[PDB]
Parts: C-alpha cells; structure tokens; sequence
C-alpha cells in the first residue's frame, strides 16, 4: 500500500489578499467589518452626557441661559461630554436683539467646551457709580420676573443718565478679574439704541455712538444705527422701536479688560466663571437610551467588529476603526482542485 | 506554495476529508481509503484565533471638535482641522491593510509546514521497515483499510500487531 | 543508547507578547525603555543656545533690550536653539507702560524665533519734520543714559508741538521698508496721556485721542485715557502722572506700513530687522553643563535605550522616542517544564 | 511550536544544560547523560543583536514650538497644534509596538528551525548506520558517556574509533 | 559519485539592508525611486485645469477680472484644478489704486479657490436712493468702455452727492443676501479721496472720514487721507489727483453684512456668488502638455517609478510617493565565495 | 542562513551555474559537473515580481494649499499647515522604510527553503538505493557525467536505464 499526507478540497467561494502570491480563493473567512446604519442619539456609557445647558429650566433656549434671561436661572450640572444640537442658536425670550451684528450666537456653544461653568455671585462693577455720571437701572416690560412686571438680562445693566442728559466724550472702565486663580472670565455686554425722538429724550443726543472693547490683545469697534431697525424676531411679542447689540469678551487668567464707551451702555454684572474641558461632537435631540460609541453620522453604535467601513466622522467613545475596504482573515485552506479522481486513475 | 512545487507534492486534495483540513489517505488494491487528523486542524484555528485577538487589541484616539473654534468666525483653523482628520484616517487605514495583509501571508504560508509536520509524525508512527520517498508517501508491507487509517490518524497505530518491528 | 536534541529548561520570569500565541515567559529580556527624571536645562550638544537676548547687558529683562531702554543697548548673538523661559515678560526700567492694554509683552518672544536679530542704524523717519507741526522730542528723568541726566527709548520718539499747541485733525505717515531684501521689519510705536491740566498745558487738548495702524491687511484702533490711571509697577521708581501705551507691527519683506495719529504719538525711530529661523521650546534658566537632548518636562537628557516612557512633551536634539507601555526584546527560550524527571522516570 | 506538537518532539527540557541554550542530551544504560552546543547559542544571540540594531536606529522629526504663535493672541491655533503633537505621538507609538510584536513573533518561532538544524547536523555526524527515528533522536550501536556527548557536541566525533563505518 | 544541491557564485555589487543580517551584497537589484528634473507645467491628464480666470479676456489680468475693469467681463469657466501663478497680482486699467492699505491683491486667489463662481446679474442695492441722499453715479476717463468714453468698474458705483454737498454722520446700510442657497457671497466696496480743494468742490468737506465694515463676527476700519499721495501705478496713465482703496468682505449663506460710511463712498453693486471647491497649488505659466501629476518644484511629471527622491512639495494628481533614501528590492541571490576551485582541491 | 550553518551546507557556490541561480553539482572521478534548475529559478522571480506588485499599489491622500487662507494674512495658519505636511511625510517615509526591510528579509531567508525543496526532489528522482548524508550531498553507485545531470535537472532521469531498482 500507498499512505500519503494530504489537505482537503472543497468549495472556495472566498477571496483574500497576500503579499507573495496575489488573489486567492479560500474556503472560509472571518470578516473583520460593517457597514453601520443610522440611528438617534444616546447617552454615552459610563459618562455623564450634556445636551441642553440647564435641563430643569422650563421654556428656555440654550442662548436665553447664556445671557441670563429672568426665570431662566438655575445651576448648570458638570459634564465630561457635550452635544453640540444647534448650529445657530435662537432666543425666544426678552427685549429684542440685532443678533447678527456680533458674534453672539455662538456664546452658548463655547460655553459648552467647559466642564464647570458657574454664574458669579456678585456684581463685577457698581452700575450707579460708573464713569459717565451717576445711573439708574432701566427695567422693560417684555422681560417679566418671577412676580411679575418688569426686569431685564442678569449679565448686564442697562444704565441710563439719572439727572444730566447730555453728551459725553469717551470713558473708559477696566473689567477686573473676579473668578479663581484656573479659571477664565467671559464678560457679556452691549448697548441700546433708538430712533432720534426717543434717543434725545432717554440720553440727550441723537447721534451715531461709537463702542470700543480690548481684552488679551484682542480688539474691537461698533458705531450704533438711528432709526430703521429691521424687524423683530425670537423675543416677548411686545412691540418696541429700539433694538440692543450684545458682544462678549474672554480675559485669561489673571488678566483685566477695558471698555470704552458712549451713551446706551449696557455694563457687564454678572460674569461666567469656566474652567475644565469637555468633548463635543454635533448630534440632536432627545438622547434615547444608552450606547457604547457616538458617530456624528450614524448616532449611537454598540462594537461589535473592531473595523467600520463607510463616511469616515468624528466619535467619542469606544469605536471601531475605520478602514477603506471590506477586510478578511483566511478561516480555512486554500483553493484545491478536486484531483481525487484524477490520481485514482 | 513554493515548496510543494519542487519537492513533489501533490497538487490536489481529497474530500474524504470531512472532518479536518489536513489528514491521511491510503493508496491500495482495495483503492482508495481517507481519514482526518483533529489536532493539527485545532491548532490551526487557535492560531488564527490568536491572531485575531491581536488584531482586535489594538486603540488609536478619538478625535472631536476644537473647544475654542467657532463657526464662521474661524473658518481658516476649522478648515485645517479637517483636513488633519482625514490625513490621520488615511493613514492608520493604511496601516491596519498592511497587517491585514501580512497576517493573510502568514496563514497562507504554514499550509506546508503543517503538512511537513504530518508528514514525520507518520514517519515515526509507521515502524522503522517503511521507506520515505521525499513527498509525502510511504510504502508499507501491509494492508490498510479505513479501521487502520482511523487508528493511524487517533494516534494509536502499533506495528507491533501486524507482525512487523517497532 | 538514544541520542537526541533538546533545549534547556531554567527559570522563566519575564513576559513577552507575540502575535499568535499570546504572552509567554522567557528566560531573559532587553529592555527598550527608561522612565528618566526630572533635572535643569543644559547647553545643547554641537548647537549654540539662547538664553537671554543680550547677556552681556547686565541689570536688563528681556523687554528692557527689545525696547532699546538706555544702557540696555547691545549686540545681539546669533543662535539656532533659544529657550522661552518667562510667559510673562516684565519691565524694570523707564517710564511706566500699561502693559496689559496691547500685545507688547510679547515681542521679546517673537523676536527669540528669529536666528539673525539687529536694530538698524539709521531712523526710519526724521521726527521733528513729520506731519502734525514741528516737533521737539522728549526726554524723561526716569530714563538716565551713560552720562546721567535724561533719556528714552531708542526705538520711539516722544513728539511734542514746538511752537502751535492746537487740537488736530487725524494725520497719516507711511512707514517704508529698511531693511535687505530677505528680513522681517518689526516696528514699534505707541502713545503718552496724562491727566486733564497737563495734557492742556502740552499738547493743548484735554480729549481723548485715537490712533489706528495698519500693515499687510492687519488693523488696529485705540482711544486714550485721560486721568484715574492704575498704579504704576515695573519702572524706575519716580512719581509721575501720565502713561504710555506701546504697540508694534510686522512688516513683510517689500511691504510698508502705515499709522494715523493724533496728539501724544511717539513716532517709530529704530526698527528691528530679523531674518532666519530659530527653534523653541520652554525652559527655565540658568543652563547648567551640557546635554544630548533638552526636553519641556526633564530638562537635559541624554540617550542611553532608544526609547522613554512618562509624560509626551516637545523635545530639541538627539532624544529617545515615547511609546505607551514598556517594550522587551525576548533573549532567551521559551518556558520549558522541568521535565528531565518525568523522562528519566 | 505548531512544529514539534504534531512531529512528536518532546515538550520539556534539561537543566544540565548551563553553557548555551540549545543542546544535545543521551540516554542510555548508565543513565542520563547532556551537553550544549555554543555556536547555534552563538548565532541565535548575534541575530537577536542585530535585531536590536534595527530597532534602534530609526528617526523621526523634532517636534517644537511655532515660531510666529504667541499666546494668548493665538489660542486657537496653539489648540490644534498641540492637538497635532498628540497625534503624531499616537501614531508613532502604534507604529513601534507593531514592529517590536513582529520582531518578538520572529524571535520565539526560530525555536525549531534551531533544532531542526541540531537533528540534521547530528545525523551527519553520527554515521551512517544510526536509524533516525523521526522527533529528533536517534539509536546508536555504541556506549556514549559524557565524554563521548561532549566530542560530540564539540564537533570533533569520529565514528571511525569506534569500529563502526563512516 | 557525490550529487549535491548548490547555489550559484556571480559578481555581487549590489547592497541590500535586512533585519538580522545587516548589509549584505546581492547579484541583482530592482530600483524603486528616481530624482526627477525640473520642468514646465501642464495641463492635468483626465481634468480641466485652471490657468488665467477669463482666458478669453484679452489684455486683462486677474485682478482687472475680479475687479470688473471695462473689457475684462467675461465668463469664468468652472474648473477642479487651478494654478496660482502669481503671488502678488496686478492691475493694468481703470482709476488708480493704493493696493497696499487692504487686502484686495489677494481677491482673486481667492476667488480661485471655488469651482464655480459667477457675477450676480442683479444690483444688490439701488445706489441713487441710498442713505445719504440722493446721488449721482461718476464716471472716469482712465475707464473707457467698449464704445468709447467714460466708465467705472462693474462691483462698485462712485456716488457723488446730487444737490446738497454738505457733511454727515456716520451712515448704515445693511448688505442683502442675494446668491442661492449654498453658495458664498463676496461684496466689493471701497471710497475715493483727493487733495483739499477738490474734497471740498465734490462733497462738502475736506477733513478725513471714517469708514467701518461687519460681517459674519468680523469687523474692520479705516480712515482716509487728505492729500500728499504716492505716485500712480499699474494704471491706465492719465494724470489724477485722488486715489481709492478697495476691499471685499464675505456673507456665508443666509447671512447679511453692515457696512457704516462717510463722503466718498464706492457703494456695492455685482457680487461674487461661488460655490464648490477647487485644488490649488503654486506653478507658472503657460501650460504646456499634458501630465500625469503636477508637482510643485518640478512641474508635470509622468509616473515611472513608485517613489522618489528629492526635494518633498505639494502634488496634484497620479503621483510617487516620496522616501528620505533610495531604495532598493532584491533580485538575485546573497553573496557566495568562488569556492568551487577550494573544495575542488 | 543560519539554517545551513547549523545544518553543514557549503559556504560556496558555483560559478559554472549560468543559467539559473539554484542547481545541481556532480562530483566523480572525472572531476566536477554543474547543471542549472529553471523551475525554481522561475518561481522565486515569480515571487519577487508579485511582491513588487504589492509595494507598488498603495496610495495616500494629495496635499495641496488650503482654500480659505490668505498670504501675509494668516501667516500662523500657513507656517501649521507647512509643520502638518512635514509631519505626514515622515510618517509614511518611516512606514514605507519598514515594509521594504521586511520584503528584504524574507526575500533573503527564503534561499534555505529553496534548497531543502530541492534536496528532496533530488532524493525523490535519485531512486531507493542513494543514501542521504544530511548537507544535501548524495551517493550514488553509478556514473554521472554532464548528460546525466544534464537530465537529472530536466526532471526526466529515471534510474530504471541504470540497471538499479527504482
Ligand atoms: C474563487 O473566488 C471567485 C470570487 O468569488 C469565484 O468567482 C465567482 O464564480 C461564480 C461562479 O461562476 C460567479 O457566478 C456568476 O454567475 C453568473 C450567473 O448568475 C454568471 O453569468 C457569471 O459568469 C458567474 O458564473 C461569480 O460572479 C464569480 N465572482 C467574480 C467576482 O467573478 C470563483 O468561482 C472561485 N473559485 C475559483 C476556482 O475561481
Ligand atoms: C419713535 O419711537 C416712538 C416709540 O414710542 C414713537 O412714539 C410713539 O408714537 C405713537 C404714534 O401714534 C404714539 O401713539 C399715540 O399713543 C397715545 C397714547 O396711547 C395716543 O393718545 C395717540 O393717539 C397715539 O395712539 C405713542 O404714544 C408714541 N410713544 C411714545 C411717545 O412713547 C415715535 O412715533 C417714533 N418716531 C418716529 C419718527 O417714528
Ligand atoms: C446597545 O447596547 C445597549 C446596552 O444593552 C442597548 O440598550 C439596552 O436596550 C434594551 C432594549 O431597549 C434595554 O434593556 C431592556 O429593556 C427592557 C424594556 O422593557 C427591560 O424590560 C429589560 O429588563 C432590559 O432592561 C435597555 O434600554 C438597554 N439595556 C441595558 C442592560 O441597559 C442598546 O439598545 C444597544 N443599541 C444601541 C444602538 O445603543
Ligand atoms: C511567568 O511569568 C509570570 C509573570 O512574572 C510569573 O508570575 C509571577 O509568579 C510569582 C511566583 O508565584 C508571583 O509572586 C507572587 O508572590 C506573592 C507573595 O509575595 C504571592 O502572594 C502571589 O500569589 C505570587 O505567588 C508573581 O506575582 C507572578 N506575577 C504575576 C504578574 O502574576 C510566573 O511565575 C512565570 N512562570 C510561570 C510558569 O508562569
Ligand atoms: C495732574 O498731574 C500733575 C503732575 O505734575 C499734578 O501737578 C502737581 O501737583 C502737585 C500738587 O501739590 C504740585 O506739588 C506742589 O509742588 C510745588 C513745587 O514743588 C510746591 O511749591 C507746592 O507746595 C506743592 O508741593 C506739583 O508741583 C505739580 N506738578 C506740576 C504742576 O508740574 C496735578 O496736581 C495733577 N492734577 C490733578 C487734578 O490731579
Ligand atoms: C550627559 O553627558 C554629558 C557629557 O559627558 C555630561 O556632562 C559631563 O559632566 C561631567 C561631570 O560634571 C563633566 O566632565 C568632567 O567634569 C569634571 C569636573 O571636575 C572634570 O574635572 C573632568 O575632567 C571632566 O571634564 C562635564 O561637565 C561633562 N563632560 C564632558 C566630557 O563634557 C552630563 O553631565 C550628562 N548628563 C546630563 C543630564 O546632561
Ligand atoms: C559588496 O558591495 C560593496 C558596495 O558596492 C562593494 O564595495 C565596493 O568595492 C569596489 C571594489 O574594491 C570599490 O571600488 C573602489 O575602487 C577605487 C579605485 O577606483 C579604490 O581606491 C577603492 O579602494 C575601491 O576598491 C568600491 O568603492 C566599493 N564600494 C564601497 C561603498 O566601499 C564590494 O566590493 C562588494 N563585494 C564584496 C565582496 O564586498
Ligand atoms: C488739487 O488737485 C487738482 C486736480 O485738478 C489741482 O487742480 C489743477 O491745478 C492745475 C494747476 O495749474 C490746473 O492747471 C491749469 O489748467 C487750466 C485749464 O487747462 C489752465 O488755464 C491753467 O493755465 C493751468 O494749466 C488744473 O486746471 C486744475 N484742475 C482742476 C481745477 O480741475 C489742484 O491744483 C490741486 N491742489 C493742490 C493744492 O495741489
Ligand atoms: C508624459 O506623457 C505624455 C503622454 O504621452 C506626454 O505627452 C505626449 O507628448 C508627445 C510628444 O510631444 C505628443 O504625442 C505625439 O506628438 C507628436 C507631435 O508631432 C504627434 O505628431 C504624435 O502623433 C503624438 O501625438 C503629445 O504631446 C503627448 N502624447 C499624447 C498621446 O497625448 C508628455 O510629453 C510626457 N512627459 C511629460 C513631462 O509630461
Ligand atoms: C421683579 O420685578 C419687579 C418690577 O417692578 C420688582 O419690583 C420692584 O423692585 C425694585 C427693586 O428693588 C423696587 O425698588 C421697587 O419698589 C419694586 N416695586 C415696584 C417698582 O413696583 C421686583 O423687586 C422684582 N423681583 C425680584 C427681582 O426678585
Ligand atoms: C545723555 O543725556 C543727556 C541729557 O541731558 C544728553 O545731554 C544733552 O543732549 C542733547 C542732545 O544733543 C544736547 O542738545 C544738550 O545740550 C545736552 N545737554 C544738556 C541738555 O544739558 C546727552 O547728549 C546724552 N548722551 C548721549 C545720548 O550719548
Ligand atoms: C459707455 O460709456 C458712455 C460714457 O459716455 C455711455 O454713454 C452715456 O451713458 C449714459 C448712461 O445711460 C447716458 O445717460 C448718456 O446719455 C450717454 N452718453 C453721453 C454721456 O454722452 C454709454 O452708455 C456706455 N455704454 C455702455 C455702458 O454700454
Ligand atoms: C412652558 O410653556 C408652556 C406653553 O405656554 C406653558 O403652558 C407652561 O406653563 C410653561 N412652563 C413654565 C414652567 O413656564
Ligand atoms: C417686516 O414686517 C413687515 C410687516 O409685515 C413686512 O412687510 C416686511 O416685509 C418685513 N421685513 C422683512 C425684511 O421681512
Ligand atoms: C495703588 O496704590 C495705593 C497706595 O498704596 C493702594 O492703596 C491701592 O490699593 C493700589 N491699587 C491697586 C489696584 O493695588
Ligand atoms: C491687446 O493689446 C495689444 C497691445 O496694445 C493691442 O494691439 C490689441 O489690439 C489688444 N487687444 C484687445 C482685444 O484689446
Ligand atoms: C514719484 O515720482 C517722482 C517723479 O519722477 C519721483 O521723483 C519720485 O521719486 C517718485 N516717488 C517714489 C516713491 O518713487
């Protein structure tokens, strides 16, 4: 007799790629990817997850928080991870804004890279004795407080001259720096203005304003506009005939800032204390349920291939690895042809 | 591969074979009889196993937005910032083909190693009287039907049995 | 008799990682890595090193020399490697600068990138003929020269209305290109305010005033302060009553520049001309001996194995690569069961 | 290796063996008798060496600060570049532990290639009329104490002494 | 006999580098790199590629053609590869220009930047009833039109007061959207000054005059200069005593710009709407040919060879890729000593 | 390799080998006779060739200018887009280094497989009655001059002519 060593032959229907030889055909495979499917979004598994910035304040924009709208003040809980849901953020709320002659629209998501973010407790300057003559604190009717009847935003003061209505040069304040020694500083503030009536009655001058703010090297010029205001939008209902412009400023560490300054200013009270980071990809709402991985394009994914292929996005969390082609690992032995019959002749 | 081409392998393979990927076959008068070895095909596997493991340990970091970039007020650094996110994707793709490719030639390869290994092993359990001829086969002075080969391949073939030195 | 081939068994406590049977134990291993520890900051090894600017000014800073304070005049080295050892830099010399209202705190840094770094010799513009009248320039007394007496800085000119003490429309020069073809000019310039009867009694106005600069599509705009200034620190240590404010602007090669001015200008007299490319890393001084590598969080190091693990930092010289975990190359043989016995029944 | 678990080498080792790592040991009426041969030790440790020298020599660039970023002016570019450090630092390492899997891989399969070498190198030396079994040993017609183990493995074993042909 | 297995003995010049032996000497190599030789650029083989913006406009450089100069309107074909050849374009036409004190040399590299882009058949405001009275639209003798005799450039219209030549305050007109959905709008504008005298014949006053711009978060100043010009360059040569200073800002989709002016402003009047992308690199011209990959330093290249080496640059196309060394893949057998005649004893 | 160290190959080659690179050497009374093997020569080419296919056919991402940033506007933006470049062309010169070291070394160990293939073909043509020695060398009882190896290499000696058992 003949005894011999041998290796099978069956169907070979897989392909796989080697260095040395080419294509070849193998009997099985293990694939080693997917292709995901779109999905909502979820709560991140193992860590605390940000979508709107105070979840327990009722009727209130992200925007409406970040300026400090009345009765939409409330604790904003600590996260490791955000979701950046809204691109151009509205408000809905107080008296109405030119939203689009500043950058004001993207404070609530630069918020939103913080991981602590707190309202200070007290007022970084005294409103009625500022430069330019002593105060008093203007109140509008499309801003209501918890009893209501009159209030405006938390993080300014709209000052308007209390005996003197005249005219003023420049002035100048220094914004000092109120937080603790890790954090940074963001200073909300703007200015007010009217048609010409109403200009010379509230302040005593109907002429253009001119604005000035300077903070870590950073500079910046406004002009204000008399008259023929565009429409009102994303505020109370009431109707009104003058509009206000909203700016905020960053001071690092240490640093002050400075405010030049005409009449209709709206001075800076309360400040944001930030400090920490946090990881922020673009999603939506609701988040539903609980996931593994959140893909900017697919939403919640659970791992279960170490590999992906399709549009390549950001992620956080634990992915897989996305790759340009369907991958294989060779489970079996190569193609051989049925030669049984051929050597047994 | 490139050693069966010149030693003197056989090009073909057996479906007898259902129960392994490598194992014996007896050539004869009664014809022809199939039998397949169970360890060698379980290390096999639990090498690829292995090697899948490997490949599926393997992190690279997550990447996210920018904290202090917004939108368009800084679009030359957000324009960057992609652009950094497909070089980075670009090239560790790269780099999981190339293992991928390497692991594949690896598997590929010891189909003729696994089979040198079968081939002594025979040697050793088939009695000093029986003559190698350099490609795998043996020559025996013996009958061998299918209830011999199944010994063969369990690992209890004794010569001694048959009437022949051990 | 049986003769056969064999490998020896010994002690086996080390670990290593393969790719197709897991982690096994050998006999011996090579390390590949070293955690080093924390030292001071060397000389590199076949470089020349910057630490200070001008080392051979004594009782300067770093700002006093790109300044040009009086007797902080000096030649500058040449050097390929410099260390950035202060974040912050500060004054202790002339008259007293709101230095947080600009960005001036940084050009010592800026210049400690560039490996070629001069003051020209001759001014960029004659003062006393610039627009605006004819001008005499200024002298301090907290600014004393070789000879004691009065000084300045030797890259501004402190412009004073000789003869007509009037108010003034915004004026305009143009500041041209004096250096070679291949270097950067970096030029200084700024302002002087004080409080309201001395700024009547020199320039014969008691508003404030602007002043705009603008090079190579940059601009910049500032509105002075008159009187309720800060203390004063970082200076000679004379009472005064007024300020300055000091700025600079980067001119390409081929470009000029241009500043618009009123009142209080002191006008750009030396610029700096810098060319090269030097590389930069944070350090601490004094340099200490010398060192293979300096690294941002180990100070001078030198390669013993190829790579390290700690903490990743930015690194200049001949310095080991970083990698996650310890790495061992196996030198020895697999774990062998003491099976002598078991054979030798 | 996947080798000796089908060709039948033995699975456990010597202790006799102090001089090298690879040797050879006889077994017979006197009992047991070992010895180790220095230049398979030898070149197994060179190319681990050189090994080593690979690893060692290659480079990668400087990584240091921008020339023209200031800070606190800047913030959003010194973001992402120290985003960029992080990255490139990632991908490096990754690149390194591969080579040092391979190098190890390597290192631990030439475990039976260096004693396929031994068995075959023993063979020739031996002589004409000793049987190879078939897992690395062999049966000799003559007494071979320690010393006859340590000509043998010296590499000056003649088998003319013994009376036997050659 | 004594038949034996053997490998062959030849000349071995040639050098590998392995993993575990070193540098060893091999009969045969394959090379995989080349240096390339510097060459002309061409036209990208299987993509229509960018030159000049208005090929079919003669006598017309780029800037004429963003500008919209007389003669220089054209249609601008669509194109997925551009060439800048020219680091610092120049005008040759109409009113003379300080090009140095704004951005506008880099107004059409910009604009190359975009697949497709087009000029707006539609004015976006109504010039003679813009704020700041009624006006009367200037035409220049240095800007003949295709018959002959006074024109301007087609973004912009001069307006000069109709009836009352008097001075003002600052002025707003807010800049409509008026492109389709994805596209990018780029708005031109700029202002014209001249010597005293005729600042006072052609508007009223004769003191400089403030001019501010906004959009998208970013927002810029100027002031204009009353007199003592520099000379005219890069114009159409007639003699003049004023000059104008030109500047674009750009309105992402949906978004509206602000621009605040004084006397003598150059009201917008066709915009840029662009959309798409296109890929750039630096390389001159004309093109000549066609080539596989366009390549920085050396111009079309046509793929022999996987690698090369040389100095690395940016490429467009099918290209090499590039190594620090040249590389070699062995083709022969390792080096063997003539021994045949030694054991032939 | 350090295969054949161990094992007692010849240090040397033969330069009468023209037409191939692996072959067969006869050494009699009439002195030497060289043949050369063109099978196996053709097959390592084979795989050379494929392996150059396989460097040759990855690619990477284009880098180009950035759309949006301007000269002497955004010059920081400009100087991190450089450093970016620079990075990205290290990192795949390091990868591309390493992929040809390893196509090096396999291509130069290969050389040992290459010749124990053909030993053993040599063994299973030379017929039952040679004798293995264990360094590839074999004796035969028979005279082989340049025709006979002449044949032997072609693949179509057949010891059955030389009046010996087969
Ligand atoms: C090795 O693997 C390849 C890849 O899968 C196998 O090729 C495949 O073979 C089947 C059978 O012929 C093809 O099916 C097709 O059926 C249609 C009718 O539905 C017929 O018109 C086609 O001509 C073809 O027969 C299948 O398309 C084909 N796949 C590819 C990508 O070409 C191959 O059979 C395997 N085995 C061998 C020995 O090559
Ligand atoms: C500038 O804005 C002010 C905003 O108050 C405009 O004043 C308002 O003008 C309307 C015009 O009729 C006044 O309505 C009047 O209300 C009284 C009291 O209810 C009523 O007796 C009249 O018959 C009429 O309905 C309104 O009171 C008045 N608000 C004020 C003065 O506070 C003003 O018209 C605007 N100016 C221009 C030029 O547009
Ligand atoms: C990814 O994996 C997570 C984790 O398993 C999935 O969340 C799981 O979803 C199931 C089904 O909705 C829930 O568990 C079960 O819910 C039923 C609801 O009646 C409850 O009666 C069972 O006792 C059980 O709790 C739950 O939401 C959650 N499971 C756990 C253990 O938390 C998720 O659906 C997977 N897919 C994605 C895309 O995230
Ligand atoms: C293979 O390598 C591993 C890794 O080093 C070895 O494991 C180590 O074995 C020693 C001896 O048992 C362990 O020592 C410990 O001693 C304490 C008392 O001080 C005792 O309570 C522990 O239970 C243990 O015996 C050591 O912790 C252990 N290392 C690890 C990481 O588990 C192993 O011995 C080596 N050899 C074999 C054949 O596995
Ligand atoms: C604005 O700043 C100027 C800075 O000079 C202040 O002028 C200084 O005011 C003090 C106030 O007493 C003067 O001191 C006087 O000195 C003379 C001469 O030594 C002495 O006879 C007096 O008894 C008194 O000590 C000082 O001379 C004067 N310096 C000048 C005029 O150059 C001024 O007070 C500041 N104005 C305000 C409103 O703060
Ligand atoms: C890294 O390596 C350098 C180079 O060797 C080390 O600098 C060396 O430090 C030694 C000890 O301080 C010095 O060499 C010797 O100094 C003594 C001082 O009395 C002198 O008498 C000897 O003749 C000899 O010069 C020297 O500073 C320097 N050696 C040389 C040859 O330059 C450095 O300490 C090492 N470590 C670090 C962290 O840099
Ligand atoms: C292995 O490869 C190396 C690298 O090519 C070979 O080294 C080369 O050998 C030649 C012959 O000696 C050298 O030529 C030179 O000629 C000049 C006269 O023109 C003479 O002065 C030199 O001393 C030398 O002989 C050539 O420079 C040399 N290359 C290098 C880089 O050193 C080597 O011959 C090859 N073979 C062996 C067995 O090493
Ligand atoms: C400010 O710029 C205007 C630009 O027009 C200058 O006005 C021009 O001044 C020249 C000076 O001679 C006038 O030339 C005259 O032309 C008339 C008509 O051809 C001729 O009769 C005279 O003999 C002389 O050649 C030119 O007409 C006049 N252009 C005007 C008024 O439109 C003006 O001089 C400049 N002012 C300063 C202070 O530089
Ligand atoms: C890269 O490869 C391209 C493609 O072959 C080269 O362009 C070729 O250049 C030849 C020679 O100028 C031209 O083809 C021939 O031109 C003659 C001119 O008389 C014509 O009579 C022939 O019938 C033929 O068309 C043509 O420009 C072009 N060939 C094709 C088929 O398009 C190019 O020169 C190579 N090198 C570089 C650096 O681009
Ligand atoms: C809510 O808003 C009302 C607006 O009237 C506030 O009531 C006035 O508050 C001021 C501030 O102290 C008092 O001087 C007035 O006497 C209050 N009554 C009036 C004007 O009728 C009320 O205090 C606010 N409640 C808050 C802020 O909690
Ligand atoms: C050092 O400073 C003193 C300040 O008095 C300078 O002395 C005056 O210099 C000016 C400039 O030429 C002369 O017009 C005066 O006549 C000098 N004497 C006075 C005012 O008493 C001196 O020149 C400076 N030395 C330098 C710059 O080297
Ligand atoms: C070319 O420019 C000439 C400049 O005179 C234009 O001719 C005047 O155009 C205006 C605009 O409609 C008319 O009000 C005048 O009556 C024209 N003739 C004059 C001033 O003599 C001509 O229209 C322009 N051609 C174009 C723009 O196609
Ligand atoms: C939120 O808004 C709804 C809609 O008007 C209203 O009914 C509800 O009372 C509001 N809740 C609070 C807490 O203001
Ligand atoms: C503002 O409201 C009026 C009143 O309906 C409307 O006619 C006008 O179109 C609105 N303006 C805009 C810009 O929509
Ligand atoms: C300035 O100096 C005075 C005098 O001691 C001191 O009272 C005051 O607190 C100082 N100002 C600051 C901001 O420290
Ligand atoms: C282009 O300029 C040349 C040079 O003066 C001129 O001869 C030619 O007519 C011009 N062509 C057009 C179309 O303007
Ligand atoms: C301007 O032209 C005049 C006339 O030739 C010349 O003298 C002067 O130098 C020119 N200005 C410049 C800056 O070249």
């Amino acid at each position: 007799d003949r005894i011999c060593t041998g290796i099978t032959s069956s169907n070979s229907p897989h392909v796989v790629k080697t260095a040395t030889q080419g294509e070849v055909n193998v009997t099985g495979v293990i694939p080693l990817t997917t292709t995901p499917t779109k999905s909502h979004f979820a709560n991140l598994k193992g860590t605390e997850t940000r979508g709107k910035l105070c979840p327990k304040c009722l009727n209130c924009t992200d925007l409406d928080v970040a300026l400090g709208r009345p009765k939409c003040t409330g604790k904003i809980p600590s996260a490791r991870v955000s979701i950046l849901h809204e691109v151009r953020p509205v408000t809905s709320g107080c008296f109405p804004i030119m939203h689009d002659r500043t950058k004001i629209r993207q404070l609530p998501n630069l918020l939103r890279g913080y991981e602590h973010v707190r309202l200070s407790t007290h007022n970084v300057i005294n409103a009625e004795g500022a430069p330019g003559g002593p105060y008093k604190i203007g109140t509008s009717g499309s801003c209501p407080n918890i009893t209501n009847g009159n209030g405006f935003f938390a993080t300014m003061a709209w000052a308007v001259p209390d005996k003197n209505k005249t005219a003023t040069n420049p002035l100048t304040i220094e914004v000092p720096y109120v937080c603790t020694e890790g954090e940074d500083q963001i200073t909300v503030w703007g200015f007010h203005s009217d048609n010409e009536t109403q200009m010379a009655k509230l302040y005593g001058d109907s002429k253009p304003q001119t604005f000035t703010s300077s903070a870590n090297g950073v500079t910046t010029h406004y002009v204000s506009q008399i008259g023929g205001f565009p429409n009102q939008t994303e505020d109370g209902g009431l109707p009104q005939s003058g509009r206000i412009v909203v700016d905020y400023m960053v001071q690092k560490s240490g640093k002050t800032g400075t405010i030049t300054y005409q009449r209709g200013i709206l001075l800076p009270q309360k400040v944001w204390c930030a400090s920490g980071r946090s990881k922020v990809i673009k999603g939506s709402l609701p988040l539903i349920g609980e996931a593994d991985c959140l893909h900017e394009k697919y939403g919640g994914l659970n791992k279960s291939k170490p590999y992906y292929t399709g549009e390549h996005a950001k992620a956080i969390g634990n992915c897989p690895i996305w790759v340009k082609t369907p991958l294989k690992l060779a489970n079996g032995t190569k193609y051989r042809p049925p030669a049984k019959l051929l050597k047994e002749r | 591969g490139f050693f069966g081409a010149i030693a003197g392998f056989l090009e073909g393979g057996w479906e007898g074979m259902i129960a392994g990927w490598f194992g014996y076959t007896s050539h004869g008068a009664h014809g022809v009889a199939v039998a397949a070895d169970l360890k060698a095909t379980q290390e096999a596997i639990n090498k690829i196993t292995k090697n899948l493991n490997s490949l599926s340990e393997l992190e690279v970091k997550n990447l996210y937005r920018l904290s202090y970039a917004m939108d368009e007020l800084h679009n030359e650094i957000l324009e960057l910032d992609e652009k950094v996110d497909d070089l980075r994707a670009d090239t560790i793709s790269s780099q999981i083909e190339l293992a991928v490719l390497l692991s594949n030639e690896g598997i590929i390869n010891r189909e003729d190693w696994f089979l040198l290994a079968l081939e002594r092993k025979l040697k050793k359990m088939l009695g000093p009287s029986a003559v190698e001829i350099g490609n795998g086969c043996f020559e025996t002075k013996h009958k061998c039907n299918q209830t011999c080969l199944d010994k063969i391949a369990a690992g209890t073939f004794d010569a001694g049995e048959f009437s022949l030195p051990t």
